[PDB]
């Protein structure tokens, strides 16, 4: 089965086409700490720590084309599905932790035995090992999970309203005209502040996430970062 | 030409209790209450001191944990194990409980509760609630019920006994 | 219901169906018309690139043994639970 | 015998038990914020970053809600 | 053999299930004001900015309790 | 087959739910009083605005108790 | 079960009294009776529990 | 069940008791007398409960 | 469920002992009294919970 | 006698049970802001520090939830 | 007489339970993260051992929201 | 489930254990003994609690 459709990005496309044939600065970053993963000076470090800021900055502006506008109605999520977002969490994180490995430095993972020489080594360090290689994985599968969960249950709450919304406004607006028009003012007004605290709420909570996304991703390749000290 | 630091020459030091030690039973709170470089009781064994700090009271009784207290202008109590009761009244200043059992209780003014007149304090309230009323500035207002507080808690201090 | 039918792709233009055999021997049949010419040895990377690991999970099929049932891959029901064929 | 019996009023059940995690969120938000006051009066010269991070920290409580509001719509219309 | 029941009353305890869900929103308006109080004795000279959030802390609150609110009302009237 | 039923005691169950939440807006009262008193203590001059403001906090929360209280009486008498 | 929290209510208030007095003494009346007004308050939700739990249990 | 929160709050007196006695101890021949006031009131709203367990539990 | 209420307010009033005794380990000996009379109270709850218990378990 | 019964609408049940362990998750969330607004206003300076560990924690809680809302799925979809 | 019955929908219902265990889980990893922000602030000298130990918390509590899963998923299959 | 009010109230036990030591790092073994002391109680609770589940358990 070959199914073949098109993104919904079209008019976007032509419109970065014609907005960007030309050089234009940026200053303002989703994601700005992965440009400074260094704080104190003297510190550098030979592994490739700044090869995830392309990546970064192609998934927060595709990832943006696509929630950002989908407040727009009738905009499509055309990528909203659990399997192809676990498909790119699962390039992204096992790419970077693969090329850990390939590395072939097995002292790296020696944090992995949680505690000291004082606990015990086989009921309790090789235990905590034990959980925290498989945080590791469950970290890539939440990160996917709540990128597509936030969406989702944003989505569905916001046509439910503006389903209610589109009832009482057309169903009960003669209400203005009769007796009881003051219940029907405080209702169209209380469905307005919603209509605005949603989509603010939706807004913040599509930057948030993409933030977390990439976050998540940063941490995994700090976790095995090691820096020298210039001399 | 190097100079002695002024402390070399006080001999009466702090004695901390090293944390991996033993605990000992102490029926009796070593007290310092001093008053501008001057105690008026030193290392005086007593059964307990009450203490007025910003949160609240404390009483202090032998083996209290180590804790620093900023005092605020009201009385003092020290209560002796023969069963004497001895008031003082502050109006400010600093108290260091060690858990070793002592407290060394330094006030910029300490005066027995007996010197202050009960008579002498109400007129100053009115004095000063007047001058509250003609203070110029936010500032002056300010210090102006600075005293107050301290005159009311004179007054409301011997009003109590 | 309703709401959930409005988290799907807006865009389909066409669909197209291929039977695994067909697309599978079609394949098979251009692998071989590119790697018979004479001037690639069978030693060559290539060559074994292109043969050793299908014929390794052919293999791997072939001696399956298995004491449950698969269901036929490309069956025309597969959403029954209760009926494997 | 095999019986089959699909019982239609079920999906309130399920509903009203979705609405229960909103307890813990509705608790959670105001949990912040007593923080919140409780810090601005130890150290009120940041009041606006601490309603910064109050804020960022309401919204992630907010979005389980949320979650659990989503199943509630999904078993009422079903 | 395919039966279909139909059970009327359910209504009644999914709404119920809902107003638990008032439980933590309660609880957490007072928990706010209670810290409110807190910081307004240790720095009494903000005692309107402290109020404002205190405001706005309840608002968001009050929110999660009417979307519960909403499902109650609406299974009791469905 | 097409079945339908209606059970006339789980209006009572609904009703006894709804009453839950009162021990979610009981509780935040105590709060509420809980903390005021440390706030007198700390801050004994404040004791008529703090007073005020707890005050305030009691009916809101109550409020949130009467909305559910609301669905407990017409659960019980429907 | 409403009254769990109400109970527990009541023992928040009667908490944080003993040290509000222990802090301040002198105000002990003051606290008292706010202590009392408050488990008033939440006696009141008390009995509007009791209430619906009779008459569900006497209907 | 309601016992849960009547139990537990009167805990809560007794945890907060113990720290008012250990912050000012010369007053807790006064503490006590309220302590023991909540633990009066926070009992009496568990007999109701108890008494509905009662009721339903012979009728 | 209701033991849930009685363990965990024991649990709380020893807490707290653990904090006063620290803070002023000479008066132990009072502390301790007082919380042993605070689980007397809160086991007594709990010997009701397990009388409805046994008093509907064989019944 | 042997009888084999198989109730339709249940899974709507085990779906709102699942849902309610957002109530935990989503009060831990507000507990760490909650330390981390009272905690930055104790030490500035380190401000940046503990926020990156309070999303850790965050990314540490909202997981779980997700375990909870995958099972809803599970189950409202089977 | 002896009837049996056998209800094939009754595992939703003991998976949604379980999976309410995860609140304390949840609320747990909360404290956990809420105490470390208020330490780290207090003693910023001992950053990394209160993480490493903080660490080590969560993953006993991690360990039992696993077990508590496996629960869930024997009687979500089985 | 009344379990669940056991295994919290013990680690509140602990948790102020921990501080108590902190504050008054010398008195570490009276805290401990009454931490113990108050881990048997609970435990009992839990206890009575399990008597009850096997029996029901088993009948
Ligand atoms: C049998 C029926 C027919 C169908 C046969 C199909 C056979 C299938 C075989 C089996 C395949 C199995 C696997 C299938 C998997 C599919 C997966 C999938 O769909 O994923 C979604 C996924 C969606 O991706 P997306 O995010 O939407 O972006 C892809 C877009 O293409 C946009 O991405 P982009 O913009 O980044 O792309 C770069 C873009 C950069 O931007 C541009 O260049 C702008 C233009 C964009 C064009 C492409 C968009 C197409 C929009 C819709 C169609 C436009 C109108 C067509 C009108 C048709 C009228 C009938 O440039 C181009 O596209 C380069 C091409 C430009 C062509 C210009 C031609 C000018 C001619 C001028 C002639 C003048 C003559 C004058 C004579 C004068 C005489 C006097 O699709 C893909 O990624 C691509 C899937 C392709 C798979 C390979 C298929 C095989 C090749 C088939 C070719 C058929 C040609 C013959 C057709 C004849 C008419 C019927
Ligand atoms: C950085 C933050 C950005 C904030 C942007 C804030 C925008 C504020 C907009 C105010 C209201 C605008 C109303 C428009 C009405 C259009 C006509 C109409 O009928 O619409 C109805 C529609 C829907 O209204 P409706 O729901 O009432 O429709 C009823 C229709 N029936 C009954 C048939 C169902 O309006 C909208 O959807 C407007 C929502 C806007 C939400 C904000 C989107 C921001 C993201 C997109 C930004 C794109 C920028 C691109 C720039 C170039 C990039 C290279």
């Amino acid at each position: 089965m070959f199914l073949f459709f098109f993104c919904d990005l079209f008019w976007l496309r032509l419109l970065l086409c014609m907005y960007y044939c030309v050089w234009s600065r940026l200053c303002f970053i989703v994601y700005f700490n992965c440009l400074m993963l260094i704080f104190d000076f003297l510190l550098f470090c030979l592994f490739d720590l700044y090869l995830f800021v392309g990546l970064c900055l192609f998934l927060l502006l595709w990832f943006m084309l696509f929630n950002l506008y989908s407040l727009i109605l009738y905009y499509c999520i055309t990528y909203l599905n659990l399997y192809l977002l676990f498909c790119i969490v699962f390039l992204l994180y096992i790419a970077f932790l693969f090329l850990f490995c390939f590395l072939c430095d097995f002292f790296l993972f020696n944090n992995l035995l949680v505690g000291d020489s004082f606990m015990d080594v086989f009921f309790i360090r090789f235990l905590l090992c034990f959980l925290e290689c498989f945080s590791l994985l469950c970290r890539c599968l939440s990160t996917f999970l709540r990128l597509f969960c936030n969406l989702l249950s944003s989505h569905f709450l916001l046509l439910m309203f503006f389903d209610f919304f589109y009832f009482i406004f057309v169903f009960f607006f003669y209400g203005v005209f009769c007796y009881w028009f003051i219940l029907f003012i405080f209702v169209f007004c209380f469905c307005l502040l919603f209509y605005v605290f949603l989509y603010l709420l939706d807004l913040f909570a599509a930057i948030l996430q993409l933030f977390i996304f990439c976050n998540m991703i940063l941490q995994l390749i700090m976790d095995f970062l090691l820096f020298l000290l210039f001399v | 030409h190097d100079l002695p630091e002024g402390f070399e020459f006080m001999e009466h030091k702090v004695v901390n209790k090293d944390i991996h030690a033993p605990h000992e039973n102490l029926e009796t709170l070593r007290l310092t209450l001093t008053r501008q470089d001057e105690f008026l009781l030193r290392e005086e064994p007593v059964k307990c001191v009450t203490v007025t700090g910003t949160n609240g009271e404390y009483g202090i009784y032998p083996g209290h944990a180590y804790k620093i207290v900023q005092l605020n202008p009201s009385p003092l109590t020290v209560e002796y194990t023969d069963g004497t009761t001895k008031k003082y009244f502050v109006s400010g200043g600093f108290a260091h409980i060690n858990n070793e059992g002592s407290c060394d209780v330094n006030t910029v003014e300490c005066t027995l509760l007996d010197d202050l007149d009960l008579a002498i304090a109400e007129k100053e309230l009115a004095a000063q609630q007047a001058a509250l009323g003609s203070a110029k500035d936010d500032k002056a207002k300010s210090v102006v019920e600075i005293r107050i507080s301290v005159i009311e808690a004179v007054i409301a201090a011997l009003k109590h006994h | 219901s309703n709401p959930a039918d409005h988290f799907r792709p807006n865009l389909k233009a066409l669909t197209l169906y291929a039977e695994r055999q067909h697309y599978v021997d079609r394949w098979l049949h251009v692998k071989e018309r590119w790697l018979a010419p004479w001037y690639l040895p069978w030693w060559s990377p290539l060559f074994q690139l292109g043969t050793w690991y299908s014929q390794r999970s052919r293999n791997l099929f072939l001696v399956e043994n298995h004491l449950s049932y698969r269901p036929y891959k490309f069956r025309r029901n597969d959403e029954d639970r209760n009926n494997p064929y | 015998s095999t019986v089959a019996i699909s019982v239609q009023g079920l999906h309130y059940v399920g509903t009203g038990l979705a609405a229960i995690a909103l307890a813990g969120v509705g608790l959670g938000i105001g949990t912040i914020f007593g923080n919140l006051l409780v810090a601005c009066a130890r150290q009120p010269n940041l009041t606006k970053m601490l309603f910064n991070y109050a804020i960022l920290g309401f919204a992630l409580t907010e979005a389980i809600g949320l979650f659990a509001l989503m199943l509630a719509f999904l078993m009422l219309f079903s």
